[PDB]
RNA sequence: CCCCACUAUGCUUAGCCCUAAACCUCAACAGUUAAAUCAACAAAACUGCUCGCCAGAACACUACGAGCCACAGCUUAAAACUCAAA
């Protein structure tokens, strides 16, 4: 059967099953890659919190906050505390582009955890509030 | 926010190639102008600048199409010589 | 003399290229072919340089397009899952 | 006396009408390593590349199948009041004229 | 020796006037005869114009009638698998012979474009001509 | 200038104010591609007809007068002295 990268639907049935859990089961790992700090938050499928971890909260403080290795441990952690409430397999939503964008999973999958996928959900206005204005330096 | 999840900017990964889904949901995402798109809007930019700016990126598509085409055809003539010494 | 030319249009004049639209009508509630102008993972509407259209029906495409998207009938941020096999007539690769 | 104009209406490169598509008889007269140059009656020749197939029988003088796509390679290009010419027709190689 | 000016006049122009001023004291060698047998034209220089407005060359397209047929002919049955041999200066495409025939049979008959094309293409048919649509 | 916060303002309604590199820096209509095309550059060169405008620089998008829902405002807009340039 020809691999498909499109997610499988809810409602059309598919035989992809991963611990035997559908896809619509799987937990989900929240990644949010700002300039200066990186968020990452594992859920279950029902929205509820499993594990928790950022830079700042590795110890990192200031600019060390916003670097791949500060990024790749906060990824680490989740994964450990996530691991530590049965997760394997998750679904990456990843948000923003900052320097964490890659090093959070590669944190998440050297912690443990398999991915399955990887969902881009970065706010993109459709032209919406005024963003500030450019710096003169 | 509206939309049902799981759907859009969503890549399935192939045999835990979990680098290749992100390279081609860059890929993806850079084709369909997104990134550039989310690089722009971090900043505003004047309507007049960007008037100037989607001005000058049109002309120099153009002109480079235009450049690339001429070069093409003039490339058949680049052969080895049939008339050496005259 | 007999043999001289004369005046008259070109009769080997080939037709004029027609797009993939070109005499079919376009409207909003065909969700099935408007899907197919758009990008399965942002739903973004593709420009002439691919889809190949012309400017009559770029526009027209476009504004069904918007239509059905405010009025109910097409989601913005992907294209259905359920046209996703449908034939492919726009010229872009994602090699994916 | 036949006039020039009778001459031109009963001309073969005039029958033949437009000339995309067209097989030919071409002659070829000369040859630069794999290069064929090839007369098929009109006013440029063409240059085709030696096939790897049956390569050796392509010789002066061979004659050979071709499938006429322009008869002079122009283009105007961007800022040129006049058309640039590089006085070579196009066409493609099929094989020899058994 | 004359005058370098190839912008003002012709060299016969100038060679005249410099010869009859005096400035030359013998014609050349090719005066004689440019004067026995003028050119045409007189070599006059000009400086070519770009055309504007509606301003357009008189230079009209080479059609016949038989081109109409043609046309049908090779949107019909298309190119002619034979090969043109254009170095044969009285060689006969099938097109041609198709022509030929169109011709004989307006000339011997009625004019409705279609009958004169199917009769047209029965009898090339009749002669053993191929022709596949 | 960089970072944070926050006003007038950017928004709607009813009135004002009447200025921009308000520029394609090309006045409106009609016509021509023939002449040496043509100072230069810009944006190929011209013709007919009409309106508006301009006659060295600066003083001066100024002073005075007049008009204006404008009152540190807008339109129109000089002169004296000075210079051989601009
Ligand atoms: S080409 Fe005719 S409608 Fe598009
Ligand atoms: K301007
Ligand atoms: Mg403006
Ligand atoms: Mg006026
Ligand atoms: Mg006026
Ligand atoms: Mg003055
Ligand atoms: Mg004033």
């Amino acid at each position: 059967t020809k691999f498909s990268i499109y997610p499988p639907i809810p409602g059309e049935e598919s035989s992809l099953r991963w611990a035997g859990k559908k896809f619509e089961e799987i937990p989900i790992a929240h990644i949010k890659a700002s300039h200066n700090n990186t968020q990452i938050q594992v859920v279950s499928a029902s929205n509820e919190p499993l594990a928790f971890a950022s830079c700042g909260t590795e110890g990192f403080r200031n600019a060390k906050k916003g670097t791949g290795i500060a990024a790749q441990t906060a990824g680490i952690a989740a994964a450990a505390r996530a691991k530590q409430k049965g997760v394997i397999h998750i679904r990456v939503v990843v948000k923003g582009l900052g320097p964490g964008r890659l090093s959070a999973m590669h944190g998440l999958i050297m912690g443990g955890l398999e991915v399955i996928s990887i969902t881009d959900n970065t706010p993109i206005p459709h032209n919406g509030c005024r963003p500030r204005k450019a710096r003169k330096l | 926010a509206k939309h049902l999840k799981f759907i859009a900017r969503t890549v399935m990964v192939q045999e835990g190639n979990v680098e290749s889904a992100y390279r081609t949901l860059n890929r993806i995402l850079t084709m369909d102008g997104l990134i550039e798109d989310i690089k722009h809007r971090r900043y505003y930019e004047k309507p007049c600048r960007r008037r100037q700016r989607e001005s000058y990126e049109r002309c120099r598509r153009i002109y480079n199409m235009e450049m690339a085409r001429k070069i093409n055809f003039l490339m058949r003539k680049n052969r080895a010589d049939p008339w050496q010494g005259c | 003399n007999e043999d001289l030319p004369i005046s008259m249009e070109n009769p080997y004049k080939e037709p004029l290229k027609k797009c993939i639209l070109c005499g079919k009508h376009v409207d909003y509630k065909n969700v099935q072919l408007l899907s197919q102008f758009v990008s399965p993972f942002t739903g973004c509407i593709y420009g002439r340089h691919i889809t190949g259209l012309c400017g009559k029906k770029q526009k027209e495409i476009t504004k069904a397009i918007k239509r059905a998207q405010i009025m109910g009938f097409m989601p913005v941020t992907y294209k259905d899952p359920a046209y996703l096999k449908d034939p492919k007539v726009c010229n872009i690769r994602y090699r994916e | 006396v036949e006039s020039f104009a009778s001459m031109l209406r009963h001309s073969p490169l005039t029958q033949m009408g437009p000339a995309k598509d067209k097989l030919v008889i071409g002659r070829i007269f000369h040859i630069v390593e794999n290069d064929l140059y090839i007369d098929f009656g009109g006013k440029f020749h063409c240059v085709c590349r030696r096939p790897e197939v049956d390569g050796e029988k392509y010789q002066k003088g061979t004659r050979v199948r071709l499938r006429l796509l322009d008869l002079e390679l122009t283009s105007r290009f961007l800022g040129a009041t006049t058309d640039t010419t590089v006085l070579e027709a196009n066409a493609v190689l099929l094989g020899i004229q058994e | 020796a004359g005058s370098r000016l190839e912008t003002v006049g012709s060299i016969f122009s100038r060679t005249r006037d410099l010869v009859r001023a005096g400035v030359l004291k013998e014609k050349p060698l090719w005066f004689d005869v440019y004067d026995a047998f003028p050119p045409l034209r007189e070599p006059v220089f000009q400086r070519p114009r770009v055309r504007y407005g509606k301003a357009k060359a008189p230079i009209q397209d080479i059609w016949y009638h038989e081109d109409r047929i043609r046309a049908k002919f090779y949107s019909v049955y298309g190119s002619g698998q034979r090969a043109f041999d254009l170095f044969n200066p009285n060689f006969k495409s099938t097109c041609q012979r198709f022509v030929e025939k169109y011709t004989e049979l307006q000339k011997l008959g009625e004019t409705d474009e279609e009958k004169l094309f199917v009769e047209t293409g029965k009898a090339l048919l009749a002669e053993g001509v191929i022709l596949r649509r």
